[PDB]
RNA sequence: ACGAGACUCUGGCAUGCUAACUAGUUACGCGACCCCGGUCGGCGUAACUUCUUAGAGGGACAAGUGGCGUUCAGCCACCCGAGAUUGAGCAAUAACAGGUCUGUGAUGCCCUUAGAUGUCCGGGGCUGCACGCGCGCUACACUGACUGGCUCAGCGUGUGCCUACCCUACGCCGGCAGGCGCGGGUAACCCGUUGAACCCCAUUCGUGAUGGGGAUCGGGGAUUGCAAUUAUUC
């Protein structure tokens, strides 16, 4: 009957993931492929941290369709990690009580704060007189 | 313009005129 | 039912390479033995029947985004050229191999020239990828 | 299967050059001056050989097939662009020139430039770098 | 020179209100006092006294180059309030650099 | 003839073909955005063009 | 009738109050207008050495020149636009008007 | 719930040396799935301590230039090292790790205050050095060798968990403590 | 390094000296009082000032303050 | 390192006895103990797995780990 | 009072504001494929501004709490929080025999001024190599090399006054550098959703100066240019 929708994003370095919550069965998939095969493999359980902290019962009524854009492989994982978790916490905010939202938010932040707080760090700019931000070129005496 | 000058070139040439 | 995007691509290509090899109507040009796939490659490919593998790879890149001509295929299989003692740089693949593959995948009617240039998958080819996705998704049980 | 076969020649002699009978055949033949990685591979394509074998395993008719196809690569369809001595000055001939040939023909290529008094050979006679380097700082014995 | 259409450019030559607070108007004023043959000390005070009358918050007039002798020598004349560092300089202080050709060498005028 | 010789040598490319529109110099040329003004010359006229120093 | 103004400037506040004054003119004569669509800023950048020679420690000026670009889409008669575009414009601003 | 690589649990292991109880983070709240976290551990002074030693090992591995930044190379090395430690010892290898941090840390080190007076190490200095010694124990063993770092890092963590002295990290540790004993 | 400068302190002094009656021990109101009663040309300075005001107003709630 | 490229009658017997009776079986272990080239050990431990005498743990591009059965 | 700070630009935050066919999203519909859903950067339009862009604001001050200090200036830790010190730009008095006359139609003096130290045209040279220094790049491997497979960026530049020389998709030919027909873009419109590398996964190699390393050196092939030899570059 009603329209239950939440479009909530996750950032790391320059990498924006937008997770879109709606009613239905338990499927999370990112650019329309299931979590278990989003390379790199090596950070598999980093995408299954919101999955396995909460359990599929939390994600039973909600199916989340994520899009990722920017940064590298790792950043895009920490983006799609952060997105589904924030977008869930925004789904439990809007369409159920604060009680269910808070005990979810508590689980996420008491495990890893990055799940629900956008890590503010950015690649600090290069300056002349060196090959990067801080590092200077070889000084030559004699 | 008839040869159709670029916007970035236009604001440079406008400053070069003033100069 | 399942699609190619639901399946692991690493063993999908190996399955789809087997499929095009199995049909035996892919048209590999005679120089497929002598030729190295880039200038940023040092050797000839280790696997002798590479053209099938790359036809599969190309095919599934045409599934995921359309209208990708020959320049784009050399870019999607571009890599690092170790320019000897000078620092390495990004180097494109072979145009010729990318072009023969997109002639082969149109030969065996899997692709067809998209409007505004480039190649995309015809519904037959699209069905071939999705039915073999079914094979590989079933095979991991 | 993976045990040492009998009549395993531990040291072959192919084009009067001691080939190691331990190496893979694509990387054993390279020991012969004039044939590298890239060339040996395409010789072992034409000579339809499972190049997964080590340098001892394959039979004396197979290695004497390898010799002939290296000596006559143009005849067994390896193209002109793939050879080391393309459009030669004495005879106008395309041919991959091998160990003692390549040394004797290198000798001639320098001894031509020495005889005609051409800048390139004069650089060779004085034992200097020829190809436009800066000798001020580098090439120190 | 600028290839504008024949009679599609019009020059007006209006007046500066309170001309004491323009640096390049005081630097050009000063260079023609010096090239007039006035002593540098007199001319610089003359400018500096004028713009502090005219209603400026401060004033720095420097004349680098060869005064009296072959040695290059800066004569710096300062009064009032003068800021140097950070953005407000871009819109508070008015700075001018001008050349003058004396018969012995080149004196420079820095009115700030 | 000298009329053929005098300016024969082509000036279609290289830093001997282009020069500063201020300085008239064959060095430190800023070609970017069609400035074509010497690296000393533009450093003097940067303000007047609209090139503020900020970062 | 779908007539497109392309405002381009060096200075923000000058172009911001103009695009505001043109959108006043669209509301004062009460014809529909797509708002002031902000096209991305162009930071032109000349990074030249400071020294006229090479005889100091290797410092560099980093000149910018920001070019702000706004566009206003109107559903207007042509003469109302050629009236409004004349009214109160200042030297920091550069105005195009595309008919179709 | 069940922990590290999906297969190495946390409430099996006991930190014996109470000296390093708070400075070996491996237990209950420092039970992460992968040794990979944004962290921001290296921001304020001691927060380094509240990093899981598995992630400290992972980080300490990627060294000698070429490897700097290649953390997934090391995450993998540690994962395959723990497989080898389990199949060669029959033990939750986090215990072999913790036993190696306890054993392979120097407990007294020389310092310049003449010739080099002997002082005591901080527990955090011990954990820092422990992980350094048995990571350099791995990469130096593995360099110009048929063996992999999986084997070399495992062999180092095993020999250290014993105190075998064939351990590079134990041998350099009791050398430091010998030189510290000297100037006393 | 978080030491406050003279232009922050002198301002905060004179603000309290003339407007002790409007101020309290709440930053976000003191901040908004400083807006009304003084032309502070900068938000950062406006907060720095308000921030030292609040710190002094705590020291006023105790014994007497020197300057 | 005068290693073996292919097996002898002797070394193949030593392998087929000993290598099933290890707990950790890696190509770099079997190559280090039986005085053979790594590549030959990689093929031998792929035979032994096809003969069902050893158990695969984690096959990776870099590190391939096998164990006993009992 | 100047300098410091303030300041200016920038980095990080706001489902709060103004907004959008040169930016999108979510719906709805048509259509392609899989066995009711699933995939779509396939097509089209209704709502909307979360991501997108850029404007106005707000936001952080040691503000809150706890510890040593007239409990002054402050410091340290913690809670809340997008941050609990982002980075730069600007930059005093007074100097230096710092550098620049080879940046200038900035310039004093001296020299040269027609067999020129003006200028132009052709040709070398600026790279010449027993040797000594300085910034570098690539490496010495198995945390590797090689071959395939997989998969993610952000700054940017782009058709010129004179000025001649622009970025390139797309389709054939070539092994390749490249050549050919053929369009888009004076640009959030086209290259371009910038399918970048390292990374990721799967074969081959196995401690051997080895498939490490790619210098020297021979032959051949393409491009820019009036011209490449003292090898332009590929």
């Amino acid at each position: 009957g009603p329209l239950q929708s939440v479009q909530v994003f996750g950032r790391k370095k320059t990498a924006t993931a937008v997770a879109h919550c709606k009613r239905g069965n338990g499927l999370i998939k990112v650019n329309g492929r299931p979590l278990e095969m989003i390379e790199p493999r090596t950070l598999q359980y980093k995408l299954l941290e919101p999955v396995l902290l909460l359990g599929k019962e939390r994600f039973a009524g909600v199916d989340i369709r994520v899009r990722v854009k920017g940064g590298g492989h790792v950043a895009q994982i920490y983006a799609i990690r952060q997105s589904i978790s924030k977008a869930l916490v925004a789904y439990y905010q809007k369409y159920v009580d604060e009680a269910s939202k808070k005990e979810i938010k508590d689980i996420l932040i008491q495990y890893d704060r990055t799940l629900l707080v956008a890590d503010p760090r950015r690649c600090e700019s290069k300056k002349f007189g060196g090959p990067g931000a801080r590092a200077r070129y070889q000084k030559s005496y004699r | 313009m008839a040869v159709q000058i670029s916007k970035k070139r236009k604001f440079v040439a406008d400053g070069i005129f003033k100069a | 039912g399942v699609t190619v995007k639901d399946v692991n691509q690493q063993e999908f290509v190996r399955a789809l390479a087997a499929f095009l090899k199995k049909s035996g109507k892919l048209k590999v040009p005679e120089w497929v033995d002598t030729v190295k796939l880039a200038k940023h490659k040092e050797l000839a490919p280790y696997d002798e029947n590479w053209f099938y593998t790359r036809a599969a790879s190309t095919a599934r890149h045409l599934y995921l985004r359309g209208g990708a001509g020959v320049g784009s295929m050399t870019k999607i299989y571009g890599g690092r050229q170790r320019n000897g003692v000078m620092p390495s740089h990004f180097s494109r693949g072979s145009k010729s191999v990318a072009r023969r593959v997109l002639q082969a995948l149109e030969g065996l009617k899997m692709v067809e020239k998209d409007q505004d240039w480039g190649r995309k998958l015809t519904p037959q080819g699209q069905r071939d990828l999705d039915r073999i996705a079914g094979q590989v998704a079933a095979a991991k049980k | 299967s993976l045990v040492i076969p009998e009549k395993f020649q531990h040291i072959l002699r192919v084009l009067n050059t001691n080939i190691d009978g331990r190496r893979k055949i694509a990387f054993a033949i390279t020991a012969i001056k004039g044939v590298g990685r890239r060339y040996a591979h395409v010789v072992l394509r034409k000579a339809d050989i499972d190049l997964t074998k080590r340098a001892g395993e394959l039979t004396e008719d197979e290695v004497e097939r390898v010799i002939t196809i290296m000596q006559n690569p143009r005849q067994y369809k390896i193209p002109d662009w793939f050879l080391n001595r393309q459009k030669d000055v004495k005879d106008g001939k395309y041919s991959q020139v091998l160990a003692n040939g390549l040394d004797n023909k290198l000798r001639e290529d320098l001894e031509r430039l020495k005889k005609i008094r051409a800048h390139r050979g004069l650089r060779h006679f004085w034992g200097l770098r020829v190809r436009g380097q800066h000798t001020k700082t580098t090439g120190r014995r | 020179r600028f290839g504008f259409p024949e009679g599609s450019v019009e020059l007006y030559a209006e007046k500066v209100a309170t001309r004491g607070l323009c640096a390049i108007a005081q630097a050009e004023s000063l260079r023609y006092k010096l090239l007039g043959g006035l002593a540098v000390r007199r001319a610089c005070y003359g400018v500096l006294r004028f713009i502090m009358e005219s209603g400026a918050k401060g004033c720095e007039v420097v004349v680098s180059g060869k005064l009296r002798g072959q040695r290059a020598k800066s004569m710096k004349f300062v009064d009032g309030l003068m800021i140097h560092s950070g953005d407000p300089v871009n819109y508070y202080v008015d700075t001018a650099v001008r050349h003058v050709l004396l018969r012995q060498g080149v004196l420079g005028i820095k009115v700030k | 003839g000298h009329q053929q010789l005098y300016w024969s040598h082509p000036r279609k490319f290289g830093q001997g073909s282009r020069s500063c529109r201020v300085c008239s110099n064959r060095h430190g040329l800023i070609r970017k955005y069609g400035l074509n003004m010497c690296r000393q010359c533009f450093r003097q006229y940067a303000k007047d063009i609209g090139f503020i120093k900020l970062d | 009738h779908r007539i497109r103004i392309t405002l381009t400037s060096r200075n923000v506040k000058s172009l911001e109050k103009v695009c505001a004054d043109l959108i006043r003119g669209a509301k004062e004569k009460n014809l529909k207008v797509k708002g002031p669509v902000r096209m991305p800023t162009k930071t032109l950048r000349i990074t030249t050495r400071k020294t006229p020679c090479g005889e100091g420690s290797k410092t560099w000026d980093r000149f910018q020149m920001r070019i702000h670009k706004r566009l206003i889409d109107l559903h207007s008669p042509s003469e109302i636009v050629k009236q409004i575009t004349s009214i109160s414009i200042e030297p920091g601003v550069e105005v195009e008007v595309t008919i179709a | 719930d069940i922990k590290l690589f999906g297969k190495w649990s946390t409430d099996d292991v006991q930190i014996n040396d109470i000296s390093l109880q708070d400075y070996i983070a491996v237990k209950e709240k420092y039970a992460k799935y992968l040794p990979h976290s944004a962290g921001r551990y290296a921001a304020k002074r001691f927060r380094k301590a509240q990093c899981p030693i598995v992630e400290r090992l992972t980080n300490s591995m990627m060294m000698h230039g070429r490897n700097n930044g290649k953390k997934l190379m090391t995450v993998r090395i540690v994962k395959h090292a723990f497989e080898i430690i389990h199949l060669l010892t029959g033990e939750n290898p986090l215990q072999v790790l913790v036993n190696a941090i306890i054993n392979s840390g120097p407990r007294e080190d020389s310092t310049r205050i003449v010739r080099r007076q002997a002082v005591d190490v901080s527990p955090l200095r011990r954990v820092n050095q422990a992980i350094w010694l048995l990571c350099t124990g791995a990469r130096e063993a593995a360099f110009r060798n048929i063996k992999t770092i999986a084997e070399c890092l495992a062999d180092e963590l095993i020999n250290a968990a014993k105190g075998s002295s064939n351990s590079y990290a134990i041998k350099k540790k009791d050398e430091l403590e010998r030189v510290a004993k000297s100037n006393r | 390094g978080r030491v406050r400068t003279k232009t922050v302190k002198k301002a905060a002094r004179v603000i309290i000296e003339k407007y002790y009656t409007r101020l309290g021990n709440d930053f976000h109101t003191n901040k908004r009082v400083c807006e009304e009663i003084a032309i502070i040309p900068s938000k950062k300075l406006r907060n720095k000032i308000a921030g030292y005001v609040t710190h002094l107003m705590k020291r006023i709630q105790r014994g007497p303050v020197r300057g | 390192l005068n290693n073996l490229v292919l097996f002898d009658k002797a070394t193949y017997d030593k392998l087929c006895k000993e290598v099933p009776n290890y707990k950790l079986i890696t190509p770099a272990v079997v190559s280090e103990r039986l005085k053979i080239r790594g590549s030959l050990a990689r093929a031998a431990l792929q035979e032994l797995l096809s003969k069902g005498l050893i158990k695969l743990v984690s096959k990776h591009r870099a590190q391939v780990i096998y164990t006993r059965n009992t």
